[PDB]
């Protein structure tokens, strides 16, 4: 549309968010193959923050055209690693959800603030496979990876 | 235009294959080469920004894809690949580069010293 | 609906089209492998599997119902690899068509070999259809595209025209 | 779209040449089954040019149905009379390429300009395998059908 059409370049940090998203539940409905930020640079966030970043956006990206053809395919036709970037990228988008201080009211849950850190640290172990055991369910609308962890034996009874 | 050649050609034949890439489990050995090849070219193909390549440095990666010599590589693994190896040519090889220019095209003498290069450096590598 | 739903539809349905197609070359070449290993094993005969998407093989014989193949117990690691002596069935007709100590070996195996030919008879039939049906769809959803592609851009001018012709 | 749609109501035919068949070394890179013509009609151009053209055609539409089967149980399982339609095919296929004299100079082959009769006559005889026996790179970028059994004879 024109109007916003318009606006991004006028823009350092351009955080878009998706009804299509926000359908599903996942709050803050930030759409992660969209946004976008003049700063994401290994040069000036690190070569840390930089790659756990791309790779959260690959796995994602990879499970967005796998889903459109595995939903009439059958997941069981799917490579075991392949399957496995499945499980992780449906975790990863629910962990990208959080529940927010000012939505208390539309969640019922508590308002979480997660530092940097804990952000990069949390997301690097997703990708690494330390959670593939821990149910989907578990990493959706907590803040930092522990209570994602806690969540999960709660879920267990 | 040498190994650009090959490489076009060869993403093609395998822009015709890609898809059979997540969901082929029992393909040919000549549709796996395909693939195998397609991957890893690909890889070749990305590149850092704020670091453009002087044109036989693009030769010399393109190289080591299209004589296969990374076909047995993990694809996660390309991009370091090319650094180091890239790394080493400018540093040891700056004579090999200086021929590749001077000559127009490939050598025999650059055929060699690449194909030795590469073998040794790719052994260390994995090693 | 729109431009954006008809553009996406079409990338998905472009992809089915072209694995389908695949798996109907693979299915083919399991199929021929298998039916010239069906004829000394049919002599042989007188004295389901895992994987789906072979239309109505697994549920033909769920009808007639230890099950052998994965697929009856949901409804392992069968199928996949041409099964070997050491390793209720559907006998084949045509490509189109199957109909459902020693000497139980015997017709273990006799079975065995059997199902995979039916399997992958089946399998390439229902991919080509699969694929045939996608292309067909890529097609008509090709034509509404532009329909509505050109009326968009038709009716984004007659607005234009309008609010000029006003003034 | 509006461009086009009102274009094709002046056409009487249509070249299509096609990238796909270059890659192949076919040249011109013409596609056979793409290009149409308003007047290949056997009341217009003669019930024999209808014939021949039509049976082309159909050699090459069927040829491209066989080689999926090919792919899968390889050439030498086709019956005897499909074992033809793939050499025959393939032999239409290369006789309708053809050297150009506008090339003449980037290439060192004399071209040619083919007449009616014997482009009708090429393929009339190929069809009814008049030339089954040559070898299949006997047709290739060559003229007149005689220009074909030239070339057969010269490869030693």
């Amino acid at each position: 549309d024109p109007a916003p059409a318009t606006t991004f370049a006028h823009l350092d940090a351009t955080t878009v968010l998706s009804r299509a998203i926000a359908e599903l539940g996942i709050y803050p409905a930030v759409d992660p193959l969209d946004s976008t930020s003049r700063i994401m640079d290994p040069n000036i966030v690190g070569s840390e923050h930089y790659d756990v970043a791309r790779g959260v956006q690959k796995i994602l990206q990879d499970y967005k055209s796998l889903q459109d053809i595995i939903a009439i395919l059958g997941m069981d036709e799917l490579s075991e690693e392949d399957k496995l970037t499945v499980s992780r990228a449906r975790k990863i988008q629910r962990f990208l959800s959080q529940p927010f201080q000012v939505a208390e009211v539309f969640t019922g849950h508590l308002g979480k603030l997660v530092p940097l850190k804990e952000t990069i640290k949390g997301f690097q172990q997703i990708l690494a496979g330390e959670y593939d055991h821990l149910p989907e369910q578990a990493f959706y609308m907590v803040g930092p990876i522990e209570e994602a962890v806690a969540k999960a034996d709660k879920l267990a009874e | 235009k040498q190994v650009a050649g090959t490489m076009k050609l060869e993403l093609a034949q395998y822009r015709e294959v890609a898809a059979f890439a997540q969901f082929g489990s029992d393909l040919d050995a000549a549709t796996q080469q395909l693939l195998s090849r397609g991957v890893r070219l690909t890889e070749l193909l990305k590149q850092g920004q704020y670091s453009p390549m002087a044109i036989e440095e693009q030769v010399a990666v393109i190289y080591a894809g299209v004589r296969g010599y990374l076909d047995k590589l993990e694809p996660s693994k390309i991009t370091k690949f090319e650094n180091a190896f890239l790394s080493h040519v400018i540093s040891q090889h700056q004579a090999l580069l200086s021929k590749i220019r001077t000559d127009g095209k490939i050598s025999e003498e650059s055929d060699a010293k690449l194909k030795e290069i590469v073998t040794n450096f790719l052994a260390g590598f994995e090693a | 609906a729109t431009l954006k739903d008809i553009t996406r539809r079409l990338k998905s349905i472009k992809n089915i089209q072209k694995i389908t197609k695949s798996m109907k070359m693979v299915a083919a070449a399991k199929y021929a492998r298998a039916e010239r290993e069906l004829k000394p094993a049919r002599v042989y005969g007188v004295g389901s599997s895992d994987r789906g998407l072979c239309g109505a093989i697994h549920s033909s014989v769920a009808k007639q119902m230890i099950g052998v193949g994965d697929k009856i117990r949901s409804i392992k690691e069968v199928g996949r690899r041409p099964p070997t002596f050491g390793d209720i069935f559907n006998r084949f007709r045509s490509v189109i068509s199957y109909k459902t100590e020693y000497s139980l070996a015997n017709i273990i195996y006799y079975s065995l070999k059997e199902s995979t030919t039916s399997e992958q008879s089946a399998r390439m039939t229902a991919m080509d259809n699969a694929s045939k049906n996608a292309s067909e769809m890529i097609d008509k959803l090709t034509l509404t595209f532009n329909r509505t592609r050109q009326a968009v851009i038709t009716k984004e001018l007659i607005e234009i025209i309008s609010g000029a012709a006003a003034l």
